[PDB]
């Protein structure tokens, strides 16, 4: 279970991802299946906490990190409260760039 | 009103009124007027329980007649005459009509209605139909179908309209059906389907779309026949578009994070030709696969004709909606018996929450066939409830047999028979673990060996091994003997191997062995110097024996469908199998191969032979081995005289006439491959030519011998047989076929420039394949 | 029906017993739809159903079996004989496989599908509900913790390849589902465990450390509250 071969030959890992636009249209204050329908289905989803919606990203080499970006939001009682993140601001450029 | 006590149900006969009163949706005590009656009749109609029941209002004690419905205790089956009994059996027992079951005339009507619907399907119309019924016991029921059938139905006369564009001849001949001939009488070629109709129907139609003709629009087919319904005609008109010009279709869309440089770029369309439906296919092909590798399998293309006359130009513009990005909820996995669940998924990507990409989607398709441990494979798409972004993509999985022995005799033209043993085992009754027994003997030789191995040692998965070996050879045989002699191998060997990628994937293995070279009464020099440079002479004969440090570096891949039907691509690969450095005989030696398949026909095509090697070592030892000569001429060189008869046939005692050949290995096939299509396409018969080239060399010239000359020329370089690049003209037949019961070898062999010291086999049989 | 001979039903029952004792089952099976003809009013039908579906199971196929069996379930349901009939069922889905070729004392039964122990799971609960005090109810009560162990750890081997794979993001949904409809099982702490490893992995220290806290209160001595988990071979 140790001593890893120089095998040049890996499997492409993927974190998750999101588009851009979405986040231009995240606007503060509404509730579940608005954002959801803003958004999509997140891919996890917890119960005890369910309100932390985020997604992530890498482009992994044996499992090492390799890129990252994540945007958790938070809700209270079926509404929007905030929500944060690193994505937000290179989606930002992105969008611009491209528009 | 009236409440029910006790219904006393009479007339019946093996209905156990118990389990009627059970059926009943009412019992004792339970008041009725008329609410249940429909409710009750219909419920004993359905399981066909009765025909005819009356129910009363009478104290209580409700006279409830019934009469049984017949019930098929017995079946049985004649008339069967186009299909076996057993067909019939099958086909008809899938629509009930099983022990008793309940017969219904009804199910009588509607199954007769579906046979002869079938029938008159195929090319079978003034047909006999007639079942008979028998009364059979109380409720046992027999029925028997006769089938009596027609002559034939066969197609006279094929005949068209609006035929200015193509000649009738050449449509005709172009068309996959046939009609009245004399070699069309084998196999019934001129009988007729609906179903192949229709299939030649859209052929011919693509094939005027790719004419240039826009739309070729069918105007209509009709069928007639002839006197006693015997001889059947066909006609149908249409209407062509006429010649046109296509070279400015467009795109548009929206592509999110697609790059319309991309798509651009993909766009595979010009001017020339003016059209090609199939190029147009292909293409939108091509950009579906793309629009889904982001993860989007709903996204749709949607194509519309802007016609232009006198120009004759009709653009095309593929308006794309993309939308609902899509990932994956869960993998189910189907067929999982007898085996384990990680290891059918440790090759596929995609693990989980992963955009639904069709591109390696493929790619695990095509990594689950080729470990060839099921014969179907499906993978399904299914959503959920929470039909956003997540689909479930269980796929499917066709367990096979492979646990075996593996006793399987063959026979070869100079030794004879030859036969292996050992048990087929690749899975331990779960994960791979492939581990099996193999050996095989012969009169001139013998081997075993057990393999054991495991095709992933680590996460990514590296294939480790043991594997032993045992093979001895014996040349020395009857009248058609090779120089006589024995070889002693065995011992075991260690196999790695690693992917470098998806299409690439090497293996390497390191092992020692030894090996006891014996000979026998005087030998040609070749043998004397050999000996006596490292082996112990004893009398008249001698032996020598030596360690085998071998290294083995390897490298393959393959490209064409195959099995046992070649078909486009061809095989790559490389390796180095021989003792390598660290002990003695310091050598190396290359392979390459390749398979080029050209499929350019229906039936003709031709296969490209390719292999690049030498021999030749180092080191201490500047020689090359008797034993380790190549064994140039005949089957796996050429084809084509008998095997290794290629070099200088030199004399010795008794005056005999044996070949060394040299360590250069280079070949060129080319051969006309085809099946035979008189009866069927049935993967079976094959047919082709011998043409081959092949080089060996030895650098060596040879010149004295036992006191005489096998040469025209006394200074006869023994280095090439021939000018530089040497080879002998040859070229015959080769009758293929595929199985009588598998393994073949069948061709005929004529050469060319028949030299005075080479020895030719015109034909050659060999049984059970070899090794 | 070679020779549709006259005889008794006690005769023909004991050829059909020999049969099995004989392995023969053609003649047996045969022999059943005649004497039910001969003999409508028997009770011999049920005894020839059940044995045939016992052979087929002996068999390769089942498909009759369930034929004949659902079809008596419609004939008499209230002959106390469909008890055996289920449990064949939880038996004729359960495959045994007695041969001697693959023995394999270990024999997890981790790969029939889960088709069979839904199935299975579904026909015993029928029949406790139905029949608490049934003929026999512990050996149901076996076959359903067996099933679920092994549904259980085919997920959690499942997870534990997807860590050789690094498969962090299936793997939480693995665990969450493992947690939410797979309760009083074995197979939770190394879950829970390499959920820890999942998220911090992922970087998740709160929620990390609320699962801490969670498999403390629930498992406060474990060996991996020190060892960081690691696969098994």
């Amino acid at each position: 279970r140790v001593s890893l071969f120089p095998s040049y030959k890996l499997k492409i890992i993927q974190g998750n991802e999101l588009e851009p636009r979405a986040v231009a249209a995240l606007r503060p204050g509404m509730t579940k299946d608005q954002v959801l329908l803003l958004l999509g289905s997140p891919i996890l989803r917890d119960a005890f906490h369910t309100d932390r919606w985020d997604y992530t990203f890498n482009t992994s080499r044996n499992g090492i990190i390799k890129e990252r970006s994540n945007l958790t939001v938070y809700f209270e009682n079926g509404v929007l409260v905030r929500t944060e993140g690193d994505a937000l601001q290179n989606a930002a450029e992105a969008l611009r760039a491209k528009q | 009103d009236f409440t029910i006590q006790d219904i006393r149900v009479e007339g019946l006969q093996r209905t156990e009124p118990s389990t009627v009163f059970n059926y009943l949706p009412v019992k004792v005590g339970d008041t009725y007027n008329d609410t249940h009656g429909s409710a009750i009749i219909k419920s004993l109609y359905a399981t066909g329980f009765f025909d005819d029941v009356r129910v009363e209002t009478a104290d209580g004690q409700l006279l409830l007649t019934v009469i049984e419905r017949p019930t098929i205790g017995s079946l049985n089956i004649t008339g069967a005459k186009m299909l076996q009994n057993d067909a019939i059996k099958k086909n008809l027992e899938s629509f009930g009509l099983a022990q008793s079951q309940y017969f219904n005339q009804a199910t009588l009507n509607q199954a007769v209605a579906g046979l002869k619907e079938e029938y008159l399907g195929r090319g079978k119309l003034n047909i006999q139909i007639t079942p008979k019924v028998t009364k059979l016991a109380r409720n046992r029921v027999d029925i028997d179908i006769t089938i009596d059938e027609g002559k034939s139905a066969k197609i006279t006369d094929i005949e068209f309209e609006g035929n200015q564009v193509y000649s009738d001849r050449k449509l005709m001949r172009q068309m996959s059906l046939t009609e009245g001939g004399i070699w069309t009488w084998l196999t019934r070629s001129d009988r007729f389907d609906r179903q192949k109709f229709a299939q030649d129907m859209e052929k011919v139609t693509d094939f005027y779309q790719n004419n240039g003709y826009f739309d070729f629009r069918i105007l209509d087919t009709d069928i007639q026949t002839n006197e006693d319904k015997t001889r059947q005609t066909i006609k149908i008109t249409v209407h062509e578009g006429g010649r046109f010009r296509w070279g400015k279709v467009s795109i548009e869309g929206d592509t999110n994070e697609v790059p319309k440089a991309e798509l651009e770029k993909l766009l595979t369309m010009k001017p020339g030709k003016w059209y090609e439906r199939q190029q147009m296919t292909a293409v939108l092909g091509e950009i579906q696969n793309r629009m889904g590798s982001a993860g989007y399998a709903y996204s749709e293309i949607s194509v519309q004709p802007l016609p232009n006359a006198g120009t004759k130009t009709v653009d095309f513009v593929l308006h794309i909606e993309p939308g609902r990005k899509i990932y994956v909820n869960e993998i189910h996995i189907t067929g999982n018996n007898k085996t384990r669940d990680e290891v059918v998924r440790r090759e596929l990507r995609q693990m989980e929450s992963a955009p639904y990409d069709t591109s390696k989607l493929q790619r695990s398709k095509e990594r689950v066939e080729l470990l060839g441990y099921f014969d179907n494979v499906q993978f399904d798409a299914v959503p959920l409830a929470g039909t956003p972004d997540k689909v479930d993509l269980n796929m499917s999985l066709t367990e096979r047999s492979t646990g075996s022995l593996d006793l399987s005799a063959g026979w070869v033209q100079d030794t004879g028979l030859v036969m292996s043993a050992g048990v087929s085992q690749d899975n331990l009754f779960g994960t791979g673990k492939s581990a099996a027994l193999r050996a095989s003997r012969s009169k001139t030789t013998l081997n075993g060996s057990l393999s054991f191995t495991d095709p992933y040692f680590t996460a990514d998965g590296v294939s480790l091994g043991y594997d032993i070996y045992g093979k001895a050879f014996d040349p020395r045989k009857a009248s058609t003997s090779v120089k006589q002699y024995k070889t002693t191998t065995a011992g075991g060997g260690v196999r790695m191997g690693i992917p470098v990628t998806e299409y690439d994937r090497v293996n390497f293995g390191l092992a020692a062995e030894h090996l006891t070279v014996n000979t026998y009464n005087k030998a040609p020099k070749r043998y004397a110097d050999f000996i006596r440079k490292y082996g112990k002479t004893d009398g008249a004969d001698g032996s020598f024996k030596g360690l085998l440090y071998k290294g083995t570096v390897g490298w393959g891949r393959n490209k064409t469908d195959s099995a046992s039907w070649p078909t486009r691509g061809y095989l790559t690969g490389v390796n180095a199998e021989i003792a390598l450095p660290g002990s003695k005989l310091q050598y190396y030696s290359a392979t390459h191969n390749q398979t080029w398949f050209f499929p350019l026909s229906k039936t003709f095509t031709l296969m490209l032979g390719g292999e690049v090697g030498i021999a030749g070592g180092y080191g201490r030892t500047k020689e090359i081995p008797f034993f380790e000569n190549f064994y140039g001429g005949g089957l796996g060189s050429v084809r084509g005289y008998e095997s290794g008869t290629l070099g200088p046939k030199v004399y010795d005692e008794y005056g005999e006439k044996i070949s060394y050949g040299g360590n250069k290995k280079a070949n060129v096939s080319a051969e006309l491959l085809f099946p035979m299509p008189g009866a069927k396409d049935a993967r079976t018969v094959r047919l082709s030519l011998f043409a081959d080239a092949g080089s060996v060399w030895d650098g060596r010239t040879y010149t004295a011998a036992e006191n005489g000359n096998n040469k025209s020329v006394y200074s006869e370089n023994a280095h090439k047989s021939t000018f530089t690049n040497e080879l002998r003209y040859s070229a015959g037949g080769a009758v293929t076929w595929l199985s009588p019961l598998g393994p073949m070898k069948f061709s005929y062999a004529y050469p060319l420039k028949k030299k005075p010291e080479d020895e030719i086999q015109r034909f050659q049989f060999q049984l059970g394949t070899t090794f | 029906a070679q020779i549709t001979q006259d005889w008794s039903v006690e005769k023909l029952y004991a050829e059909a017993q020999d049969e099995l004792n004989s392995s023969n089952y053609t003649r047996a099976v045969k022999l059943y739809e005649i004497l039910e003809s001969r003999f409508p009013t028997s009770r011999h039908a049920r005894q020839s159903q059940l044995d045939t579906a016992y052979a087929y199971y002996k068999d390769d196929e089942k498909d009759k079996a369930l034929a004949a069996i659902e079809r008596f379930r419609r004939l008499h349901p209230q002959h106390p004989n469909m008890d055996y009939a289920l449990y064949l069922r939880g038996l004729v889905l359960f495959n045994e496989d007695q041969s001697f070729l693959n023995k394999l004392a270990s024999q997890d039964w981790s790969d029939r599908d889960p088709k069979a122990n839904r199935e299975a799971y579904q026909a015993f609960a029928e029949l406790v509900q139905r029949f608490p005090n049934s003929k026999y109810a512990a050996d149901a009560t076996a076959r359903m913790v067996k099933l679920v162990d092994a549904l259980g750890g085919n997920e959690m081997s499942v997870a534990r390849y997807y860590m050789k794979r690094g498969a962090y993001i299936a793997a939480a949904n693995r665990a969450k589902k493992i947690i939410g409809s797979y309760q009083n099982t074995r197979y939770v702490e190394e879950s829970l465990a390499i959920l820890e490893l999942a998220y911090k992995k992922l970087d998740k220290p709160q929620l990390a450390a609320d699962t801490r806290r969670v498999l403390e209160t629930n498992f406060p001595k474990s060996p991996f509250l020190t060892h960081a988990w690691q696969p098994d071979d």
